């Protein structure tokens, strides 16, 4: 099973994930985090972690919340968004961790 | 009233009016028959492409002409800028506006050729359009798919494949990481491949392929026909079938039919990607004819959620197409053919598409060029892989993700593009060989 | 293998001229080759699922070449049957944008008889229309309403009652009227129908107006033909290119339901039909027209506003009215026609032409044909009415004199110059444009 | 039988109807005159007496064409018509003259 | 983000915004609750009838609210000009300007009273409206009436009277002279009155008096129902019984199934009267409510042929509602309670109806006011003449006509217009008769 | 004559009750016999057609008037069976603006049994509606989804979905939101159709999504009604004031038939119903919906940020759930209103509450009502999910202390904090809104 964007990569390490995040704020763009143990072309609507971080003002915090999350829920799929309010629709969408 | 035959210019060429944020304007290329100046072929189109002809008529003074009339206000070179008011054209039909700007005046022996640069749909007539019938954000929100180009690809032979088969390549390629797949725009239903056959086990094949991947799939399938019943007919049969996606040669078919499949996409929740097929009938030659941009425009009028923009006519000229289809406010730039600014009052946008003999190579162009709004089709590329279609459809999946990921990463995805994708060969064989091959 | 100079082309085969001008370094003969290829069965490169299949059975082949014009034969199977739209996606889909190529352009087509058996033609035709209207032995009378635009529904209908009880046979609606803030269709088709009935009753002669269902989408322009319907009209008018084939065989199809005479408009085609480099001729679109089913499409005057060939627009209207035309180089048609028994379209003439014209349009198109008068008509001094007598009158004073034995050309003039004596109309009229002249 | 516009009133005398005339010449308006034997709710078009007089500088004119026309058809209705080209549409019709 | 409650001015109070000509423009008479400042009122007003709501939310970051939320952008007096983006609204949906405008805002606690006095409809959303089914012009053309304002009157009692004698009334006052005849806006199918049978004896009055007099006549036939496809069917009879009126009480059956009559109206080639009853519920008080200007606004919009506009509210109210009805644009004047510039972007005018206790003595000051584009109404004016219906209708028609003619000649129909009348009394007994009753 | 004091009203009669403040100089006895006659038969002059009927039949009388109340009385046989619109018509038509009166409010109507039983009422009802949920014995949970504009339709959904998981019974469109370029109708009831399938799914209880279906004309709103039952939403939504009367007749049948419920936003009706010296009291309005047939409507929340009378709130709710409604002068409830069988409505409680106000909504309006908490529920600091839990919890909270025969008004904070305490979420709403307090 493939989870579109980047899942044709090799999975991605910690950095590569932290540059995703850190490419969606400098376009101003708000990064969020959501999971599910049930992915698929049935699924539009994945678990939140929390709400997106429209404060988050660094990658870092983005990544601390994947490592919170990413322990919390070892057994689920755990992608990394990114929203344009402007736009009204995501940007980037893309599987951090796999289980 | 004086009866007999007045020189266009009297009437029609306007050079002191100024145009109101109503008026639909054109950019005329006029080459005039030798001996005729160039004001009296410009007041010549105007008149015969709003209320005039040629010769005065006593029922002209039964109407209000200052209020009705098209007025050639500048003459730049050999671009005439002709001015329509809004209320000669009838709302929401492109037919009408081609009835009068294209109507008859590219026939006039005064004219010795003519081409349509350019137009400026007014706000006010833009909103009686309801445009595209999915557009790129709800198409992306309906794929889920969000942050790369999209990929697809042709299924061929072009004529000549059976349909259980034809079916099989589609399954090949979308299982191999293309999102979608379509019909050849010839391909209607023929005695070697009818409709209804293909409809079903191509359909069979994306099913198939969706549930294999984990990935949203669609084929484009041709709903193209002889009349407008018989393509909503196909349209039916498409949307009870499940497809996301129907396609439409939206020029050959006529517009008409065109505005016709788009409502009932609409209605039926379909994705409408829109073939252009016939576009270089009108548009190729520089002298006389319709730039496809003025069809572009057009077309995100009526409604499409896809067109072919070509690849790379010229860059400037490409450049300009994407943001008419694309953006909600385009200023001019003569460099790139847009002779007038263009507010697209909320339209939805249109989704380009690349497409015509590409392959792993040209991705990091692509990518620089269009960015993540578009469709890049690999056709034989995908099915002229070494091993098949499914491991041409991973190369060019593979070759797409990895040149998004270095330009998010803020590699410069030009002067690297050969380096970026001989990294992502490394852990890639498919990826690896079709570089080799092409 | 594309090009093949030993191939004979079948009965069933569908034939393509295309006068070709490559992109430099590309030869004749491979041009023609990528353009049979690409309007086929072509690829750019190796595919698996080729040899699934047998091409060669859906290959197009250029099997003559002359000077820059190259001959393609297109096997029957390739096409829908009774699709016109589907012939223009495969001939002129995408060879004209191709890069070995900068400038192509269609001169004629060989539509096979088993493939035009797949189309129903004309609605009407032209010997079922002259019964509908009672209408023998001379060309017939009609003119667009002008200004184009602008004018109210009940004064637009004054117009056309002039027009009509002066002697035209029809009036029409600019090809750009369709339905706009200072005249809805509905308010113009009830006035304009008022004004056939008056006409017709006043002269005796049975009268028609070209009410123009051109609109948006399908649906509309059936919804407009439905009304001229109910209202007794006995035409409806649509722009076919403009409002595009497949909507065009969906009101043609709706108008031989409702028993209404479809007049065609080929608004556009000038876009593409013009140039002698790149497009489509419109003697190709003259046969698609046929096909489908027009009961009359406008050919040009030759000698009006709008360009147009003597010799070219001689075989347009064999094309559109005879069963069979044979090839005929001196009037650039490249292959014989067998029309299969569909029935035959009128001819229009009209643009720029008034009553010093009438002896040359009887000399090119003979009596099967609509001679329109817009201007010529309402830009009479003493306006629509006496205008249409006069052009009805030097219409039948050149059948007469032709039919007499006399040469209309050589005494175009004369002929003229008698009818006015007892027509002040035609003599008024032939005053205010004896200086109007275009290049031919 | 009554038609439309002044019928209510005793017929018009020629002065009468000549003010008319000058109130659509003055108002910038095109007179006009029509003519017709079968008046009735299924007539609405007269017959034209020549065109409508664009070119008319004085209500006299349209006057001299009114007696003429009333010479010529001694046994219709004939009215008298007051176009506005900005309105598209008539502003005004009353019959001067009864058979 | 951060929740929690903050006021309304800080996000839709901003007096630096500037109106974009596709902004829809209100303005509001504002009385705040003591103690709550002008500017937060109005900005309450603003946020709850666009996009905000009493506290902070998180999904407030997920859309663009700079683009879509109304901007109260300057306060003058007591009046509150707002501006709503274009994108707020649904093309061609009189009931969405409603549901965002009047929809909650009037019944907030933090404002004790609202009036919304005026509306700015812009040009391009005007052009998504069809407007009225027939106009003015059409209007007349299909009377062929020319040159005077035309006459009607409701046939009476209101309620109570039987269908065959009903239309005994109507033929009397149509054979005197009057061109139309109406329904009571109350007088829809009761027992004592059901609407087939009135439907058919109406229209024989109709032939008949048409047949007499040579003149073409109406009823307007009032379709008002319970619910939008009994209004349909009995607009269907109307038009197969030959009649060119309907009527409908637009705001009493409301604008929903207003906009399904005007539709089919058209199709049936109806002409259609709407009656304003219920509009004093709204309109009445200058503290509170929408006054009538703007429900005329609308009515022009979603499309009636006729509206009722009162008998001289206020003249010069009264002369800014007849521009509004009927001109193509009508320029800002505060005086007659116009705030904003009002372009009509070639909507068809519509009649304004004076109608109420109106009689012979009326007539030189309703010419005067209206001129030739307007509907007079003599209901009792009519029957209580005291030769009857007919007898009335006649007075009534020559007292027009003959003001028009003094008008057209030069006269001062206001200081002779008492003279005038007297003149034309000499000749038609009726009007001497009318004349001496009231 | 139109003021009868001796006239005793029948049980057919149509009771009405005005407020007038009549123009100066009209006296009290002399506005309400005019408001009488405009509304029924008078005229202003005498007509002879008047001699060919009796009137006598159909006259209103006023029959009572105490201060500058009148009471008034109509003959069942004046109105058309089964149409709000002709009611309208004849009451509200055209005396709010005759020159007699300054201002007028109607107050109350007694709807006779003979007339309630031409109308269908409630196409579902509160018992059958409770019985297709399987929701008894609390008030159901609500909220309007905000931005009230500007939400894509997937981000939309999104929401709703994060609403109705954490604990809403529904959520619903706000009144505004028809279809508009940010969101199409077609999209978002798709997606949130998707929500609602999930969230039902994952919590085991069932859910519902209230979807605007308000449009521009009757056929778009019937339209959205077909496709909302296509999706098997359990619920479609209509702004029946704006939309209007006929159109809402028009939907509600079309509900019944398509089994869809349908709730009603009072979208306008401050305009007309919330000064008190004009206009037409909501109680009024809240019987013809209740006759037309609505399942739910907004009835105020008195807490809350639109204003809101307590004590008529009571009498309102009444009026829209029980059978018999005796008059009550505290209420504002001037006749007896038995309502004939006719299914009851939810009353709906919106607008500007939060978990401190559940004791008072718990204590107002008991289990039969909705409570609809929009920035109540996504303002929560966690976000929607959260605000959802903190409101369900506080209102099974209350419900609990009520039940178990606790004073809900005197303990309302003791049994919130009580309850906070197994239920963080409900503990940060009330950090978050414990100094938010409105006017009541
Ligand atoms: O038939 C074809 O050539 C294609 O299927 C491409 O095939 P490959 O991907 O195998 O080349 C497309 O229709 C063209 O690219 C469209 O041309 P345009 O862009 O001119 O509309
Ligand atoms: O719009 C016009 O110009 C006409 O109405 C001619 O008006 P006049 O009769 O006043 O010239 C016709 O549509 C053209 O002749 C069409 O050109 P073609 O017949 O070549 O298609
Ligand atoms: O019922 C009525 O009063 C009328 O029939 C007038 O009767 P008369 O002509 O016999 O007075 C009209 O409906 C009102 O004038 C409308 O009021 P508005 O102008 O307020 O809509
Ligand atoms: O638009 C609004 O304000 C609401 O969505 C409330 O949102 P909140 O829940 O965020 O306040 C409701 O429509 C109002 O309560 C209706 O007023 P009523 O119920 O009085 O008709
Ligand atoms: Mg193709
Ligand atoms: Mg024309
Ligand atoms: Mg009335
Ligand atoms: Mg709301």
């Amino acid at each position: 099973m493939h989870t579109e964007t980047f899942s044709y990569l090799p999975p991605l390490t910690d950095e590569e994930i932290k540059k995703q995040v850190e490419y969606i704020l400098k376009n101003g763009w708000i990064p969020g985090i959501e999971y599910t143990d049930e992915p698929g072309p049935h699924n539009s609507y994945w678990s939140f972690w929390k709400l997106p971080f429209f404060n988050a003002e660094t990658a870092e915090e983005v990544m601390e919340e994947l490592e919170a999350c990413r322990e919390a829920n070892p057994d689920c799929y755990i992608k990394i968004t990114g929203y344009d309010n402007i736009r009204q629709g995501q940007v980037l969408s893309f599987v951090a961790y796999r289980p | 009233y004086e009866a007999g035959v007045r020189p266009y210019r009297e009437t029609y060429y306007d050079p002191d009016y100024e145009p109101k944020d109503t008026d639909l304007l054109c950019a005329f290329r006029i080459t005039p028959k030798p001996g005729v100046p160039m004001e009296e072929a410009a007041a010549a189109v105007a008149a015969e492409s709003s209320t005039g002809t040629w010769t005065e008529v006593w029922s002209n003074l039964l109407t209000d002409l200052e209020r009705y009339k098209a007025r050639c206000y500048r003459i730049e070179g050999d671009v005439a800028y002709i001015a329509y008011p809004l209320d000669l054209f009838e709302e929401g039909s492109i037919v009408n506006i081609m009835s009068s700007i294209v109507g008859n005046v590219f026939g006039f022996k005064a004219v010795q050729a003519l081409r349509l640069e350019d137009m400026r749909i007014p706000v006010a007539y833009l909103k009686t359009f309801p445009g595209p019938p999915t557009g790129i954000q709800v198409e992306r929100d309906r794929l889920n798919k969000y942050g790369r180009p999209l990929l697809g690809g042709t299924i061929k032979p072009k004529l000549g494949l059976s349909a259980k088969e034809y079916a099989r390549v589609v399954y090949e390629c979308l299982r191999g990481g293309l999102d979608t797949t379509k019909d050849d725009e010839n391909l209607n239903s023929q005695p070697f491949n009818r409709w209804r056959d293909r409809f079903l086990y191509v359909m069979e094949a994306v099913r198939k392929a969706e549930a294999e991947t984990g990935e949203r799939k669609g084929h484009w399938l041709n709903v193209t026909a002889g009349s407008t019943e018989e393509m909503l007919k196909r349209a039916e049969f498409a949307a009870e079938l499940g497809s996301r996606y129907i396609m439409v040669d939206f020029l050959t078919a006529g517009f008409a039919a065109f505005a016709s499949v788009r409502r009932r996409a609409e209605e039926l929740g379909l994705m409408l990607h829109c073939h252009r097929a016939m576009h270089a009938v009108f548009d190729r030659q520089p002298n006389h004819g319709i730039h496809f941009r003025v069809l572009a425009k057009w077309l995100r009028m009526v409604g499409g959620d896809h067109v072919h923009t070509g690849t790379v006519g010229d860059r400037a000229e490409t450049l300009g197409i994407a943001d008419l289809l694309r953006e909600d406010y385009v200023p001019a730039d003569p460099g790139r053919g847009l002779f007038f600014d263009q507010d697209w009052a909320g339209l939805k946008p249109v989704f380009p598409v690349a497409s015509g003999g590409i392959h792993v190579w040209h991705v990091p162009d692509l990518v620089s060029i269009f960015g993540d709004d578009a469709f890049f089709l690999f056709g034989g590329g995908t099915h002229g892989h070494p091993r098949g279609s499914r491991a041409g459809a991973t190369a060019n999946r593979v070759a797409v993700e990895a040149v998004v990921q270095a330009r998010n990463e803020g590699r410069d995805i030009l002067a690297e593009g050969r380096e970026i994708l001989e990294e992502a060969a490394r852990s890639c064989p498919e990826l690896r060989e079709a570089m080799e091959l092409w």
